[PDB]
């Protein structure tokens, strides 16, 4: 269940 | 500089699909996470997808899942938003907003916002307005009704804009037929009544009609 | 998770502290941002983080808070401060949802409305429509209540109203509220007037016409 509020950059 | 312009925006039947589009510049978009964000007409703000920097993970809102697919191109410095399915209920401005950037596990705020691009869902059919007018019976107040027409937006000046002071241009209300109206006014000295000619203006760009209306009390 | 702002408008003057509050449903820890929008323009991020001052914000912008209370302050309103403030959380696991929204608008005297009232128009008449509109002028505060009678009964349901923005000369608003009829039934009665309650207004302004006169 991974976590859509994680880090979405580089 | 460092922006975001969006564009792709129009007027669209429902059941329809759409392309919207966000150019980035000034920075090294294909490290950043974006987002599109909405905003219906006269409400707040709602998220509606979100896309890694490389791709490899999207989300979506409730609202839009199924419908709508965000997608980028990192060599372009350009996002997308694939809008199929399209209901009224998806009228609203559209922005690439672009993620603060961080270290660590975590996002971050919005630190980044284009313009926003407007995007209307409807069924009405493309329509000028009916222009009446709102007659003046130690100020004096006269206006023009601009009725039910079809897709905003319409200008209105008055006496081929020699006249603004006084002048109140309402927001348009969007009636149950689906079809807009506002209407304009302006006050004057009420002994000005007979001396002074009133024309409104109004102009319907999409449905290229024009009219002046002289308004008399 | 919801996010709950209040008051949602205040009213305030140049060189005033301002502080506005944000709830939310359950905790975010620190995963909260503030934003500033004015009509027509996007949205500014100017704190993050609940308390981080965004790059290049002037340093009049503050934020606090943890959890589920939060506040931003202004610590001197300027005159381009006045729009509307969101917080939007990025809790873990919660997506991102914004508040509703804190107005701030420019304090002035009060000013109660001039009050008009137009008759349909014959051109519109003919066509099969009865518009009568209702036109209350630069008054201050925003609040006022426009009730339609037709020969004393109160409408419902077949009015809708249209405000300006607040002026920005006088910082006032103006209101319009047009109650829309077929031919037929405008012709089935002879009064209609426009209640307007403000106030500016010691007590309620009633303007009518009789069809026809």
């Amino acid at each position: 269940n991974p976590d859509p509020n994680a880090n979405p950059n580089v | 500089q460092v922006q975001l312009v969006e564009s792709g925006g129009g007027v669209v039947q429902p059941g329809r699909s759409l392309r919207l589009s966000c150019a980035a510049s000034g920075f090294t978009f294909n490290t950043y996470g974006m987002h599109w964000v909405r905003q219906a007409p006269g409400k707040g703000l709602e998220w509606v997808a979100i896309i890694w920097y490389d791709g490899s993970q999207k989300y979506y809102a409730d609202s839009v899942q199924g419908r709508f697919t965000i997608s980028r191109d990192n060599h372009k410095n350009t996002l997308y938003l694939q809008m199929n399915s399209l209901r009224a209920e998806d009228t609203a401005v559209y922005f690439c907003v672009r993620v603060r950037f961080s270290v660590g596990p975590h996002g971050s705020a919005f630190d980044l916002w284009g313009q926003g691009t407007m995007v209307t869902v409807s069924s009405a059919s493309t329509k000028g307005p009916s222009v009446f007018p709102l007659a003046p019976s130690g100020t004096a107040a006269l206006g023009c009704l601009v009725k039910d027409y079809f897709p905003e937006p319409v200008t209105v000046s008055w006496n081929s804009g020699a006249l603004t002071s006084g002048v109140h241009t309402f927001p348009a209300v969007l009636q149950s037929s689906g079809l807009y109206s506002l209407s304009s006014v302006v006050t004057v000295p009420s002994s000005s009544l007979g001396t002074q000619t009133y024309i409104c203006n109004v102009n319907h760009k999409p449905s290229n009609t024009k009219v002046d209306k002289k308004v008399e009390p | 998770v919801q996010m709950t702002q209040s008051p949602s408008t205040l009213s305030a003057s140049v060189g005033d502290r301002v502080t506005l509050t944000c709830r939310a449903s359950q905790s975010i820890s620190s995963w909260l941002a503030w934003y500033q929008q004015k009509p027509g323009k996007a949205p500014k991020l100017l704190i993050y983080d609940a308390s981080s001052l965004e790059s290049g914000v002037p340093s009049r912008f503050s934020g606090s808070g943890s959890g589920t209370e939060f506040t931003l302050t202004i610590s001197s309103l300027q005159p381009d401060d006045f729009a509307t403030y969101y917080c939007q959380q990025y809790n873990s696991y919660s997506f991102w949802t914004f508040g509703q929204g804190t107005k701030v608008e420019i304090k002035r005297t009060v000013a109660a409305p001039s009050v008009f009232i137009f008759p349909p128009s014959d051109e519109q008449l003919k066509s099969g429509t009865a518009s009568v509109v209702c036109l209350l002028n630069n008054f201050y505060p925003r609040e006022a209540k426009v009730q339609w009678k037709v020969d004393n009964a109160l409408q419902s349901g077949n009015s809708q109203e249209s405000v300006t923005e607040q002026d920005s000369k006088d910082s006032t608003y103006s209101l319009s509220s047009t109650l829309t009829l077929s031919k037929a039934d405008y012709e089935k009665h002879k009064v209609y007037a426009c209640e307007v309650t403000h106030q500016g207004l010691s007590s309620p302004v009633t303007k009518s016409f009789n069809r026809g006169e």
